[PDB]
RNA sequence: UGCGAAAGCAGUUGAAGACAAGUGCUUGUCGUUCGUUAUAAAUGGCCUCGUCAAACGGUGGAGAGAGUCGCUAGGUGAUCGUCAGAUCUGCCUAGUCUCUAUACAGCGUGUUUAAUUGACAUGGGUUGAUGCGUA
């Protein structure tokens, strides 16, 4: 004896543009708040630990969200002119921001009201300040001034060290991982310039050109750096220093990019990029960096980012805008007395000598009209076909199922005009898709032959075939423009 | 299989049973074992009887018993089909069951066509025998003489419904070839789905091809891609070849029409299927199922014979090479190279032996005398069989007459080293020799049609041990 | 594949040594190290003027010279460029014996001179190898010696063969290490061959065999791949490594007719499985796995040819299929000139594709079975036909039909014995000499009817039989590998109706749309318009004719006038074709008072 | 089980203003399915052609393959489109016979126009036998 | 039935004996033969072992649903009418635009390329069957 095989729903020929692994992971970012800001959101960070509440910069403003409320915490708004940056230290503790005056400020997260160091970087804007990854004492601030001076928290009164050589605004910093004396920036001169601050430094060690001003550069492992500047984004090797790929889907110019590595996505690696247009998209880099996902977005986006690798929660997707819309995706994640009298069921038999086992695995209940296809119900089963609210692709088979038995003329003897009406109003439907042309194409003929005096007696029927005739015409008008376009298309070839 | 109880007139079921059952007892002293004999009607060509042994405990078959299960392109020796209400395809009515007999006895002996060759495969990694049964494949070990396995590889009604009176003429996809790739893992099949008769869509057949896969110690073959209407609509897959060890390593395949169509397939892993690499087009409207395709060792070139036509095809072009173009006497059956050096061509009329290198036919054998009309195109290559080292085989097989013809038949093998230049034997078996292929190894197997895979190839203390022994 | 024309890369002296053309190529000594696939540098020992160093691309140029005495002879020289105590550095080792007394070792080390060294060898020196790995340069002696020296010539180890008078020594690298193996000629054509590996002892011995039947004299001999080549009286005989054992003998009847003194040959490898020979002014690119001449190329403006040596290819591992190699060529004329030259050689793909029908080797149906059971001279009969008289059309068909036993005028299952290609392609030969003009034998029906037609006869035979309108229609429906040139050349020349049809129908059959349609793009743009008309004025593959006359036609070249009478004329078919198809499928598919009169 | 679908023709792997063109190469270029959109919805077959016409030609092999992902998953949307498709192919016909491969880069219309051509002569026997009835019942 | 392509191209379905029923005659039948390649219909349908909830991983999707008198293109109705148009601020189909747990279908998570847990005493008895909910 053999178990009841499972009737197989019917699956046509796969259409172009399917749904991918990765649009099935992506897409689960599904509740969307947007929330509006005075001024354009210029920079966004997250907290690398737990809970990964992240900052927004705005206007005069730096807000945390919680992740899990997804509302503000706390604010700080002390600073006089515009914020520039709000990236946490790698443990998490410390908050570092910039300001139009130039002065960068740390606050200690999650308490506002203290400020735990103040350094006047330069009379000059302030427009990224970054803790270090691998060191926690080193700061590093970029200003407009053009110099990237490497800050020290202990002594606060003179840089370590003192970057220079950029010909215009340096506006991106980036630190290479498991190369900590390393130090990678960018200018809008179209040059990515790389420090060693092991060295004296205040020379780079060599330029990447990228011939159109940096917006950001991120580096997205120990030996690739990914850089977007202008219309493109380019990944380089430093071991080679050369580009490994480049990727000109944007339209306006990328303005921020950000990368996550190792979550629980089907693609192990994940860079999203701004767009300027509307647009952050994904890419993969494990696939020559091509594109796998798409959000449009009211304004232009002017900044992106995506919760840590550990996110340990709900994930987020935070996007910013230059119109001040902050846009977030987030992707969710019997008495003592009885109870002594039962206390075996929780043994899973570790000490025993022999483990027997004959349950059988609990199969997924079986719907209606399946049930009455084996129980023999072949009318039955047609009826149970046209109900409403069915699934198009689950009706296609019960017509096919008893097509395949060899019953359709069964299925169809004790019917009337009031039966009938149901199965003749999807065949008015199904005569339009591909799918089931044939299939319609095939009960529509047996209706016909069996219910011919029917047919004359009855003026409902005869309505339902006039409006058949003329779907049926208007679908012989398609495949025949469709033979002549084949046939267009052959000239060309 | 009912058990009615007489006491209140109720009763019990088993379902689903392999076949229809022949017979049943009770075989106990308490009734502990119900015996049973199935019949699988849907093998019509052979009566493919399995024993059960059921314990009547819980109705799980104790011992399941069958010989090889092979399916023969006609009906062989006295087989009848069973009695049922109606004459159908597969059961016989109360009166056709004389007038059939009858007719079965005079197409054996008047009739000319006599091809009851059966399809079968071998499996590289186990050596395990896939035998294609209708609608299904029967995995049986010849080592050990036992069967192993049983799936069905396709839709249908299969073992959903035990099919009764006019279900009955219904037919189940049929497997028409089954094909291994070298390195093992992928199993090719190609099917056709018959549609019911009485409908519009009744004279509109379909044809599937379908991709699985398996690691060696599961048992059970997995479905990893199924192609619907290859080729085009209502246009037959003729042929399957899987591609030599040096092109995809092993993953591919070509698959040939009867209408001059070459289509590659191949394993990407990026996409994780098998997908159309290379195409070539059948548009010249010239018919013939008669085709043969064979592959050199290093996957460069490629021999396609079309009807009376043999066709030298680039791989990397995919188109004929640029003499490309032999002309035969009659339509090719097979082609096979023996070596990477020699082809080795049959045709209706005979086989002969050519050097690629010379482009020269050096040896030349008349098959007419006994292969004349007796085999369809297409089923001589299941009866000639290459080794990859050695040499060849031609499988010949005759009726025995004594004073108009009689149903016994006398089979002939013949070793034939490489180009044909000498005998290296001469075998003659007593029955039909349906199918000879070459196993792996030096040695071949060859099927009767009594289903016998036969194969050609190269002191007080004893006293008291005994007395303990008897307590 | 295939061979490019050599240039010269420098004239060699006017030396006695170098005056014997046979000789030649042994005083000229090629360096292993530097002469690769990937190097541009070529240095030559010339026995008696130097030793010298060429750059190849992209212009021969001579980069270094070192001159020799006259009266020395270089018997081995080697050029390796390394790193020595760290300076970039190039070491040169040669060996040259002044008239069999004295054997010299010297070493050169060039800065990229450094260093010269020289020492007294005790045999002639052989074989030299530079390890710059090690700094050691290894030297094989003619009396079975093998001596390692550093790259001052100090003597660090030395090991005896135990046998003297080596003929052969070649290195080779496997897996990381280096080895080499030696054949000294024994007595009665037996050799020892010995096979050592370089690492107490620095040298160990892995296999040590005596081959018999082994000549040397008349034998050219190469290696490459665990394969030695020896080459002996126009048989290539493969002995294979560690052990030596023969594996295949291949006869190269080319070579066979070469009379014994006056043919220069030389062989040299190229590739895996392929080996490039000379013979004269001939060159060949043999492939030996398959036994095929890849590619033949004649030097005509030079009397001989001789190699020297060529850059061999891994073409199991490398991409590249092209390579080069050095040979010494000499010119005709009363005052002989020697000119150094290389050729640029394409090795091709290894592949069965490239040796396909190029094999350098140069029927009658047999019974199955020599001996109750149900039953399912060519030449004689030419010269019969021969021996007729001319425009005999009785006799010619008497003859063939009565010999032969044919019954039917048309070929059958039954002829398959007069299947033998060259009878069918003599008599055709006979029905065209004894028979001109409007009577053809009965014959040619037959032959026409035959499926083995000769592809020979098959051009112009429509021009043959267009006399004749019974035989031209034969042709067409049955006369195998019909050119598609002349038929449809003749499709659209032709204005009767029914040819039309059935020309169509065997086109369509036989070729492929893709190869129809380049074909009709050749033709003149007035037939096309010409068949045109005939439609406007079985249809199925005449329609679908028309289809493939449209694409190739292409879009520039068709006219509007016209076309609008073919937008009528298909509009009407369509309308008909629709209309014959509903055709088709219509041929496959109580009262409460009523009044009645009884029937009484 | 999951095991992938597939048929045998998924060849995949072997003038005037208000013209719309810039909106167009942008949406082509950036992948922006709303931005194309709208442009797909004009309906002027004048403003269909001068689009087509001032289109790069490297941009309408992507259109075509484009709309052919649009044409095969919405059935309904065959009509209004194939007037673009009909265009692109007239307009741009020479530089289509230039390029190296056709059938990978056209993919979809083929798989989706053999489709449809598949199912006409069923169609045409669906409508002979609704002719008949639909005759037969009206005369009487 | 033969040949062939799948399409089709040709060709068949004869004679005797016996029985049953109705009235020697008529029809129907054959666990009878010879010869030729040669409707159905005895009220008659497939077992039990464990269910439910909630996840997760791939495979498909005509997406499952609710809005926008916001656009684009059609089709078309009621009454009146000076045939130009009016009132229903008309209706329907399709595309588009906005949104939601991808909300929908399916296979698996006894090891697989990937991927799971939790609840229950899987019993007996009593009431309601005009059950419960909704119009």
């Amino acid at each position: 004896s053999t178990a009841r095989p499972r009737i197989i729903t019917s699956k046509a020929p796969l259409l172009p543009q399917q749904t991918t692994p990765e649009q099935r992971y992506w897409r689960q970012y599904t509740s969307a708040q947007l929330v509006k800001e005075h001024n354009s959101v210029t920079h966004i960070s997250f907290n690398p630990q737990h809970p990964h509440d992240f900052a927004v910069t705005s206007s005069t403003r730096v807000q945390i969200f919680s992740s899990r409320t997804r509302q503000v915490i706390k604010t700080f708004s002390r600073f006089k002119d515009v914020v520039y940056s709000a990236s946490f230290r790698s443990d998490g503790k410390l908050l570092c921001a910039g300001d139009a005056t130039g002065l960068v400020s740390v606050y200690d997260s999650y308490n506002p009201r203290t400020i735990l160091l103040s350094i006047n970087a330069s009379t000059h804007p302030t427009h990224v300040t970054k803790f270090h990854t691998q060191d926690n004492k080193i700061l590093a601030t970029a200003s407009d001034d053009r110099v990237t001076r490497l800050w020290d928290i202990s002594n606060a009164y003179e840089p370590q060290l003192e970057l220079t050589g950029a010909t215009d605004y340096v506006r991106t910093l980036s630190f290479i991982p498991a190369a900590p004396h390393l130090v990678a920036t960018g200018s809008y001169d179209g040059l990515i310039r790389l420090y060693d601050t092991r060295s004296s430094g205040s020379t780079p060690i060599y330029s990447l050109n990228h011939d159109q001003p940096v917006e950001n550069v991120i580096a997205v492992s120990p030996t690739q750096i990914v850089s977007c500047g202008g219309n493109n984004f380019k990944v380089w090797d430093l071991t080679s220093n050369k580009k490994l790929y480049e990727r000109g889907n944007f339209n306006k110019a990328v303005t921020c990019l950000d990368y996550v590595e190792n979550f629980d996505s089907p693609m192990q690696s994940a860079l999203i990029a701004s767009s300027l247009d509307g647009h952050v998209k994904v890419f993969d880099p494990l696939d020559n960096f091509q594109v796998k996902f798409g959000w449009k977005f009211s304004g232009p986006v002017l900044s992106c980012a995506v919760s840590p690798s550990t996110a340990q929660g709900n994930r987020h997707l935070v996007a910013g805008l230059s119109s001040g819309l902050l846009a977030i995706r987030t992707k969710k994640k019997k008495s003592n007395n009885f109870q002594r009298m039962m206390r075996g069921s929780e043994y899973q038999g570790d000490q025993e000598h022999i483990i027997h086992n004959d349950k059988v695995r609990s199969q997924r209940r079986m719907r209606a009209f399946e049930r009455n296809i084996n129980q023999f119900k072949w009318s039955e089963a047609l009826d149970n076909a046209f109900v409403p609210g069915m699934a198009k692709e689950l009706t296609l088979t019960v017509l096919q199922e008893l097509r395949k038995r060899g019953k359709v003329r069964v299925a169809l003897y004790g019917r009337d005009e009031s039966t009938l009406e149901p199965l003749l109003n999807w065949c008015l439907k199904g005569i339009e898709d591909v799918r089931s042309a044939s299939i319609v194409a095939d009960w529509v003929a047996v209706v016909l032959e069996l219910y011919g005096n029917t047919l004359e007696s009855s003026p409902v029927l005869q309505e339902l075939m006039i409006d058949l005739k003329t779907k049926v015409r208007h679908e012989i008008h398609k495949s025949k423009e469709a033979q002549r376009i084949e046939g267009m298309l052959q000239l060309l070839t | 299989m009912s058990l009615w109880q007489l006491e209140t007139n109720s009763q019990q079921f088993l379902p689903r049973l392999n076949g229809i059952i022949i017979d049943c007892q009770v075989l106990g002293p308490q009734g502990n074992y119900y015996s049973l004999i199935l019949q699988m009607t849907e093998n019509n060509s052979n009566s493919d009887y399995q024993f059960l042994l059921l314990n009547a405990s819980d109705l799980t078959s104790k011992l399941s018993i069958n010989g090889p299960l092979p399916v023969f392109n006609s009906t062989i020796k006295h087989i009848q089909q069973p009695i049922s209400a109606m004459n159908t395809k597969n059961s016989n009515s109360i009166t056709s069951l004389n007038h059939s007999k009858k007719k079965q006895s005079r197409k054996l002996i008047k009739s000319r066509r006599q091809d009851f060759t059966t399809n079968v495969e071998i499996n590289p990694i186990n050596k395990n025998l896939y035998f294609p049964h209708i609608s299904a494949v029967q995995i049986f070990d010849f080592y050990k003489n036992e069967q192993v396995n049983y799936q069905y590889l396709t839709s249908g009604v299969n073992n959903s419904m035990g099919k009764v009176r006019f279900e009955l003429n219904l037919q189940d996809p049929i497997i028409t070839d089954l094909k291994f790739t070298k390195d093992g893992q992928w199993m090719i099949t190609y099917e056709i789905e018959y549609p019911p008769n009485d409908l519009l869509s009744s004279k509109d057949l379909t044809h599937i091809l379908k991709f699985w896969t398996k690691n060696d110690n599961e048992t059970n073959w997995n479905l990893k891609t199924k192609v619907i209407n290859p080729h085009g609509i209502s246009v037959p897959i003729t042929k399957i070849l899987p591609s030599p060890r040096s092109v995809n390593n092993s993953q591919g395949c070509l698959t040939a029409d009867n209408n001059g169509g070459l289509k590659f397939w191949s394993f990407d892993s990026h996409e994780s299927n098998w997908c159309l690499k290379k195409i070539s087009l059948p548009n010249f409207n010239h018919f013939s199922n008669s085709v043969s395709l064979a592959w050199s060792q290093d996957g460069s070139l490629i021999f396609h014979g079309f009807d009376d036509k043999l066709q030298i095809l680039d791989f990397d072009t995919f188109k004929k090479f640029e003499v490309s173009e032999f002309t035969l006497d009659s339509e090719i059956q097979t082609v096979k190279l023996i070596n990477d050096t020699n082809l080795i061509v049959a045709t209706r009329t005979t086989l002969n032996a050519i050097n690629l290198l010379r482009g020269q036919v050096i040896n030349s054998f008349d098959l007419y005398p006994f292969v004349n009309g007796v085999y369809k195109n297409g089923h001589m290559d299941r009866l000639i069989t290459c080794d990859e080292r050695t040499g060849n085989i031609a499988l010949v097989i005759n009726q025995q007459l004594t004073d108009v013809p009689t149903i016994n038949y006398k089979s002939r093998i013949i070793i034939f080293d490489s180009d044909l230049s000498t005998k290296l034997g001469n075998f003659t078996h007593h029955e039909y020799i349906s199918w000879i292929g070459w196993n792996y190894d030096t040695d071949f197997i060859f099927l009767d049609i009594e289903s016998t895979l036969g194969v050609v190839g190269t002191s007080n203390s004893d006293i008291f041990a005994e007395q303990l022994h008897k307590l | 594949p295939s061979l490019s024309q050599p240039f010269r890369l420098a004239t060699l002296p006017k030396i006695a040594s170098l005056s014997n053309f046979s000789l030649q190529a042994d005083y000229v000594q090629v360096a292993d190290g530097t002469f690769n696939e990937s190097t541009n540098n070529i240095t030559l020992g010339i026995s008696g003027s130097s030793i010298s160093q060429y750059i190849i691309n992209p212009t021969p140029k001579l980069t270094f010279d070192y001159p020799i005495p006259s009266t020395n002879i270089i018997t081995a020289c080697n050029a390796e460029k390394g790193q020595a105590n760290k300076r970039n550095v190039e070491i040169w080792a040669f060996g040259l014996m002044v008239n069999k007394g004295n054997y010299t070792l010297n070493v050169i080390t060039k800065a990229l001179f450094l260093s010269q060294y020289k020492i007294k060898a005790k045999a002639k020196v052989m074989s030299i190898k530079i390890d710059t790995k090690n700094s050691l340069v290894i030297a094989i002696l003619q009396n079975g010696l093998i001596e390692i020296f550093d790259f001052k010539l100090t003597l660090l180890h030395s090991f005896d063969i135990s046998y003297d008078n080596l003929k052969y020594a070649k290195w080779f690298t496997e897996n990381g290490t280096e080895y080499v193996f030696v054949l000294c000629p024994l007595q009665d054509d037996k050799v020892c061959y010995k096979l050592l590996e370089l690492t107490s002892s620095p040298i160990k011995e892995l296999s040590s065999t005596i081959i018999e039947g082994f000549s040397f004299e008349n034998s050219k001999l190469c290696y490459q791949f665990g394969k030695l080549y020896k080459l002996n009286q126009g048989k290539i005989y493969i002995y294979s490594l560690p052990h030596c054992q023969l594996q295949q003998v291949i006869e190269f009847p080319m070579v066979d007719k070469l009379s014994p003194g006056d043919d220069l040959i030389s062989f040299q490898p190229v590739s895996v499985n392929r080996v490039l020979l000379t013979v004269n002014n001939v060159i060949y690119l043999l492939d030996l796995l398959h036994c095929s001449t890849l590619s033949q190329r004649e030097l005509t403006h030079v009397k001989t040819f001789q190699l020297l040596k060529s850059a061999v290819i891994n073409s199991e591992k490398s991409h590249n299929s092209k390579t080069i190699a050095i040979g010494i060529s000499t010119k005709n004329g009363p005052n002989p000139t020697s000119s150094l030259e290389i050729i640029n050689i394409d090795v091709g793909t290894n592949t069965l594709k490239d040796s396909l029908g190029k094999s350098f080797q140069v029927v009658i149906l047999k019974p199955l079975f020599d001996d109750r059971v149900k039953c399912n001279h060519c030449n004689e009969v030419i010269e019969k036909l021969s021996a007729l008289q001319d425009n005999d059309i009785t006799s010619f068909d008497d003859i063939f039909f009565k010999e032969l036993k044919i019954k039917e005028e048309h070929y059958t299952e039954k002829d398959r014995y007069i299947s033998d290609p060259g009878f069918l392609n003599k008599v055709l030969d006979l029905i065209f000499g004894k028979f001109s003009g409007n009577d053809y034998p009965k014959t040619l029906t037959f032959l026409l009817t035959h499926p083995l037609f000769p592809l020979s006869r098959t051009r112009n035979l429509l021009s043959l039989l267009r006399d004749q309108p019974r035989l031209f229609k034969q042709a067409i429906v049955t006369c195998p590998n019909l050119p598609l040139n002349e038929l449809l050349e003749e499709l659209f020349s032709i204005r009767n109706r029914e040819l039309l049809l059935d020309i169509s129908f065997r086109i369509l059959q036989d070729f492929t749309r893709d190869s129809i349609k380049q074909e009709m793009k050749k033709l003149s743009k007035l037939d096309v318009q010409n068949f045109i008309e005939f439609i406007t004025s079985q249809s199925t593959q005449l329609f679908q004719l028309l289809s493939l006359v449209l694409d190739s036609i292409g879009l520039f070249s068709l006219e509007g006038a016209l076309l609008e009478n073919l937008t009528l004329y298909i509009d009407k078919q369509v309308e008909i074709a629709e209309r014959n198809t509903e055709l088709w499928n219509l041929i496959d598919t109580l009262p409460t008072y009523t009044m009645e009169y009884l029937d009484i | 089980g999951n095991a992938r679908v597939t048929s045998g023709d998924n060849f995949k792997h072997v003038t005037t203003t208000g013209t719309v063109t810039v909106i167009l190469s942008q949406a082509l270029q950036s992948n922006d399915h709303s931005l194309l959109e709208t442009v797909l919805n004009n309906r002027d077959e004048r403003v269909i052609r001068d689009t087509i016409f001032r289109l790069k030609p490297a941009l309408a092999v992507i259109l075509l393959e484009r709309l052919a992902e649009r044409i095969a998953r919405q059935t309904h949307r065959q009509g209004p489109l194939n007037v673009w498709v009909k265009w692109c192919l007239i307009i741009h016909g020479g530089y289509l016979v230039s390029i190296p491969n056709l059938m990978s880069t056209l993919s979809s219309l083929h798989s989706t126009l053999k489709r449809r051509s598949d199912l006409l002569p069923r169609l045409l026997a669906l409508d002979a036998r609704l002719d008949c009835t639909i005759n037969k019942f009206k005369t009487l």
